[PDB]
C-alpha cells in the first residue's frame, strides 16, 4: 500500500490550484482519504476526509472553500482564492481498515505549495 | 419483526416486548453473523434450546456503537445510568449490530434521543419519559428553558462520516426468567426417525421405555394419547408428529 | 472542539522518563491517538484508541487515560526519541468539527 | 355499568342430580376394563340447584362445578372466575359469542351487574377497564361442562346432547369428554355465568363436587358405558 501525491507549484493569490493523490496496492472504494497540512515548524492542521462510500467531511477553519473528490485512482483536492498564508505542507493519509475512521497510518511523501507574487 | 424492524426504539424510550407461548429458535441466532457481538450471561447461548422458560423480554433500542460496552451487568456509564440500567442478576444478554445504513442520515439523523441529566440513578429495569427540564440553579425555573436551567433530553448527531463508535447500533436485549408458574416458552426439541420391528429405546412424549414397536390395528378416541392394558402395561399408539 | 498537549517542550536524559498529557474539550470516550513526527518526515501513528500500540512500534511508549484526560508516557528515552508528538481524538460529529490536532510537543534528549 | 331490579325474588329450586357428571379423567385408553379411580367427582343421586327469569348472582367455586343447561336460543353467552372481580387482582374471563371463543385472564373492571345486550347485539358492558394483561386465546340441546382447577390448571370438559324432555335433568348416562386446558397459576374462590331491552326465559343447574372413589366400565371401542358409586 503506497500512497504518493503532487501538485506543488508557485502561484499568485486568488489562483486556483487542484493536487492529486494517487494510491496503489489497494482498493480505494473501501478506504478512506484525507488531507493535512502544516506551516514551516508549526503544527498539524486537517482539512478533510472521504468516506469510502462517498460522502464528504470538512473543516471550519477552512470555511468550505476547498473541494475534494474522489475517482478511481486520483484523490484530488481543489482550491479557489488562495491567500498568502497557505503556504504549507500537504498529504493524503490512508486509513487501517474499514472503519475506524481518523487514524492515519499511512501518509504521502509531502508536497509544498507556496504563494507569492 | 424485533430483530430488524424498520422502526426501533430510543435508548431513553426503549421498547420492550413481551414473548410467552412461543416456540423459539436459538439455533438460527447463533448461526447468525448479521449481528456485530451477542455473548450471554448465567445460560450459555449454546444450550438455550434445551432449558424452558415461563417467559421471555425483549428490550429493543438504538444507541451510540461505542456506548454498547455501557450495557452490562454491574456496569456504570451515562445511558447505563440514566437511560437503561441493568439488574447485577441480569439473566439473559443482549445482541447488538451496526445500523449505520438505516439509523444515520446524511444531513444528521436527530431523531434519537437520550437523557443526560437527571435526579438520581434509576433502579434496573426502569422507564423513563418525563421531560422535565433539569435545574441546577436555586431559583425555580418554572420549566422555562434559559439559563441555569438545563435540558436533559439530547439528540445524537448520527452521520455517515462519523466512525464505528459514533455510528447507531441497534440493540435488542432479551431477558429470561422464571418463576412459580408453568413454562412455555422453549425449543421444539427433537424428533427421530422411527423404526418399526426391531427391539428399540423408545422415548414418547416423556415416557421411556424399551421394546418392539408394531403396526397395530385398534381405534382410539381423538383425546386419547396413551394404551393400557388390564394392569398398567402401556401400549404407546399416537405418534407425536 | 479544543485539543490541548503539556509541556510545550521538556527534555530528560537517555536513562530518564517524561510523560506528555493531552485534554480534550469534549468527552471522546477512548477514540484518541497520537503521532510522532521526526523533522522532514510525515507522521507515523504510534498508539491508536489510547491504549493500543501500533504495529512496528516500541513497548518503551504507554499509554493511558480516558473522557478528557489522556497521558503518553516514554520510558528509558533513547537518542532515536527526540521528535515531536501531537495528540488527535474524534469530536463527535456535527455539534463540533469531526476531528482537531493537538498543537504538539518537542522533545530533546541530551 | 347498567343497573338493573327488575327481578322476582324466589328461593332457588332443587333437582335430583340422577346420574350426571361423568369425565375421563385422562387420555389412557382401556377395553373391557373395570377400573377404579379416586379423584373429584360429583356424588350420584345429588340435589343440585336450578337457578332461574333473570337469576345470576355470586355463586362460590369451593372445588370445581359442573354446570349444565338447556334451551333453544343460547341466552346463556360466557362465564365469568376469580376471586374480587374488581380489577385489584386476576380475574378469568370467558365469551363463547358467536364469531369465537375468546378468554383472557387479566384484571376486569367489572361491575356488579355484568350482561350482555341485544336481533343484533348492541350493548357490551361486562367491563370497563382492563389492564395488565398476561393471557389471551381465541378458538331440545343439553349443555353439560365441567371446570376444575388443579395445580395451576384449569380444565374445562364439555358435552352437548339431543334431549326431549322438558323441565328437568334427563335421566340417563353419558360420559364427560375433556376439551380444554388452560396453563394459568390463579388461586380461585367464585365465577359468575352470562346471559343475553327485553327479558328472556332461561335456566341452568349447578352442582358442586367432592373427592370420591368411583368405578367406569369400558366398551371395545374405550367408550364409558357405565359408572359406580
Ligand atoms: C430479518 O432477519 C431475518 C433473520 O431470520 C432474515 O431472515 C433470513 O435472512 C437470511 C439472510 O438474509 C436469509 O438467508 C434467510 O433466507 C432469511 N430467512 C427467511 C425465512 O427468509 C430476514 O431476511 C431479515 N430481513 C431483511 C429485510 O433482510
Ligand atoms: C349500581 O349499584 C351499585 C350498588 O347500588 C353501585 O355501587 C356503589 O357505588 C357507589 C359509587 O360508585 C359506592 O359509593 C358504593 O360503595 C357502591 N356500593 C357498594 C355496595 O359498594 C354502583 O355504582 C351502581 N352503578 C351504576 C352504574 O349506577
Ligand atoms: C406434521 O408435520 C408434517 C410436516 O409437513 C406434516 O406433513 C404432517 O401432516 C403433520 N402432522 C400433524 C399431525 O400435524
Ligand atoms: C334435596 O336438596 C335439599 C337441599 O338442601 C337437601 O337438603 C336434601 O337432602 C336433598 N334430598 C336428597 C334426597 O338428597
Ligand atoms: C401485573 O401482573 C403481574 C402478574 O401477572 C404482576 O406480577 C405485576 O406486579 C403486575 N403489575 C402491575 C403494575 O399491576
Ligand atoms: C389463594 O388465593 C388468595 C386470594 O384470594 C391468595 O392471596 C393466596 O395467596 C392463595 N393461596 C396461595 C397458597 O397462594
Ligand atoms: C365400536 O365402533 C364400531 C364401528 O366404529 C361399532 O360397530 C361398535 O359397536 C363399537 N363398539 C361398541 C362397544 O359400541
Amino acid at each position: 500500500q503506497s500512497v504518493e501525491e503532487s501538485g506543488g507549484r508557485l502561484v499568485t493569490p486568488g489562483t486556483p490550484l487542484t493536487l492529486t493523490c494517487t494510491v496503489s496496492g489497494f482498493s480505494l472504494s473501501r478506504y478512506a482519504m484525507s488531507w493535512v497540512r502544516q506551516a514551516p515548524g508549526k503544527g498539524l492542521e486537517w482539512i478533510g476526509i472521504i468516506v469510502d462510500s462517498g460522502h464528504t467531511a470538512y473543516a471550519s477553519w477552512a470555511k468550505g472553500r476547498f473541494t475534494i473528490s474522489r475517482t478511481s485512482t486520483t484523490v484530488d483536492l481543489k482550491m479557489t482564492s488562495l491567500t498568502t498564508e497557505d503556504t504549507a505542507t500537504y498529504f493524503c493519509a490512508r486509513e487501517t481498515g474499514g472503519g475506524a475512521f481518523y487514524v492515519f497510518e499511512f501518509w504521502g511523501p509531502g508536497t509544498v505549495v507556496t504563494v507569492s507574487s | 419483526e424485533v430483530f430488524n424492524a424498520t422502526r426501533f426504539a430510543s435508548v431513553y424510550a426503549w421498547n420492550r416486548k413481551r414473548i410467552s407461548n412461543c416456540v423459539a429458535d436459538y439455533s438460527v441466532l447463533y448461526n447468525s453473523a448479521s449481528f456485530s457481538t451477542f455473548k450471554c450471561y448465567g445460560v450459555s447461548p449454546t444450550k438455550l434450546n434445551d432449558l424452558c422458560f415461563t417467559n421471555v423480554y425483549a428490550d429493543s433500542f438504538v444507541i451510540r456503537g461505542d456506548e454498547v460496552r455501557q450495557i452490562a451487568p454491574g456496569q456504570t456509564g451515562k445511558i447505563a445510568d440514566y437511560n437503561y440500567k441493568l439488574p447485577d442478576d441480569f439473566t439473559g444478554c443482549v445482541i447488538a449490530w451496526n445500523s449505520n445504513n438505516l439509523d444515520s442520515k446524511v444531513g444528521g439523523n436527530y431523531n434519537y434521543l437520550y437523557r443526560l441529566f437527571r435526579k438520581s440513578n434509576l433502579k434496573p429495569f426502569e422507564r423513563d419519559i418525563s421531560t422535565e427540564i433539569y435545574q441546577a440553579g436555586s431559583t425555580p425555573c418554572n420549566g422555562v428553558e434559559g439559563f441555569n436551567c438545563y435540558f436533559p433530553l439530547q439528540s445524537y448527531g448520527f452521520q455517515p462520516t462519523n466512525g464505528v463508535g459514533y455510528q447507531p447500533y441497534r440493540v435488542v436485549v432479551l431477558s429470561f426468567e422464571l418463576l412459580h408458574a408453568p413454562a412455555t416458552v422453549c425449543g421444539p426439541k427433537k424428533s427421530t426417525n422411527l423404526v418399526k420391528n426391531k427391539c428399540v429405546n423408545f422415548n414418547f412424549n416423556g415416557l421411556t421405555g424399551t421394546g418392539v414397536l408394531t403396526e397395530s390395528n385398534k381405534k382410539f378416541l381423538p383425546f386419547q394419547q396413551f394404551g393400557r392394558d388390564i394392569a398398567d402395561t402401556t401400549d404407546a399408539v399416537r405418534d407425536p408428529q | 472542539q479544543v485539543l490541548t498537549q503539556t509541556p510545550s517542550s521538556v527534555s530528560a536524559a537517555v536513562g530518564g522518563t517524561v510523560t506528555i498529557n493531552c485534554q480534550a474539550s469534549e468527552d471522546i470516550y477512548d477514540n484518541l491517538v497520537w503521532y510522532q513526527q521526526k523533522p522532514g518526515q510525515p507522521p507515523k501513528l504510534l498508539i491508536y484508541d489510547a491504549s493500543t500500540l501500533a504495529f512496528g512500534v516500541s513497548s518503551r511508549f504507554r499509554g493511558s487515560g480516558s473522557g478528557t484526560h489522556f497521558t503518553l508516557t516514554m520510558r528509558d528515552v533513547q537518542c532515536d526519541d527526540a521528535a515531536t508528538y501531537y495528540c488527535q481524538g474524534e469530536f463527535s460529529c456535527s455539534s463540533g468539527d469531526c476531528t482537531a490536532f493537538g498543537g504538539g510537543t518537542e522533545v530533546v534528549v541530551k | 355499568c347498567v343497573n338493573l331490579t327488575t327481578r322476582t325474588q324466589l328461593p332457588p329450586a332443587y333437582t335430583n342430580s340422577f346420574t350426571r357428571g361423568v369425565y375421563y379423567p385422562d387420555k389412557v385408553f382401556r377395553s373391557s376394563v373395570l377400573h377404579s379411580t379416586q379423584d373429584l367427582f360429583l356424588p350420584f343421586f345429588s340435589n343440585v340447584t336450578w337457578f332461574h327469569r333473570f337469576d345470576n348472582p355470586v355463586l362460590p367455586f369451593n372445588d370445581g362445578v359442573y354446570f349444565a343447561s338447556t334451551e333453544k336460543s343460547n341466552i346463556i353467552r360466557g362465564w365469568i372466575f376469580g376471586t374480587t372481580l374488581d380489577s385489584k387482582t386476576q380475574s378469568l374471563l370467558i365469551v363463547n359469542n358467536a364469531t369465537n371463543v375468546v378468554i383472557k385472564v387479566c384484571e376486569f373492571q367489572f361491575c356488579n351487574d355484568p350482561f350482555l345486550g341485544v336481533w343484533m347485539e348492541s350493548e357490551f358492558r361486562v367491563y370497563s377497564s382492563a389492564n395488565n394483561c398476561t393471557f389471551e386465546y381465541v378458538s331440545k340441546n343439553l349443555r353439560e361442562f365441567v371446570f376444575k382447577n388443579i395445580d395451576g390448571y384449569f380444565k374445562i370438559y364439555s358435552k352437548h346432547t339431543p334431549i326431549n324432555l322438558v323441565r328437568d335433568l334427563p335421566q340417563g348416562f353419558s360420559a364427560l369428554e375433556p376439551l380444554v386446558d388452560l396453563p394459568i397459576g390463579i388461586n380461585i374462590t367464585r365465577f359468575q355465568t352470562l346471559l343475553a331491552w327485553t327479558a328472556g326465559a332461561a335456566a341452568y343447574y349447578v352442582g358442586y363436587l367432592q373427592p370420591r372413589t368411583f368405578l367406569l366400565k369400558y366398551n371395545e371401542n374405550g367408550t364409558i358405558t357405565d359408572a359406580v358409586d
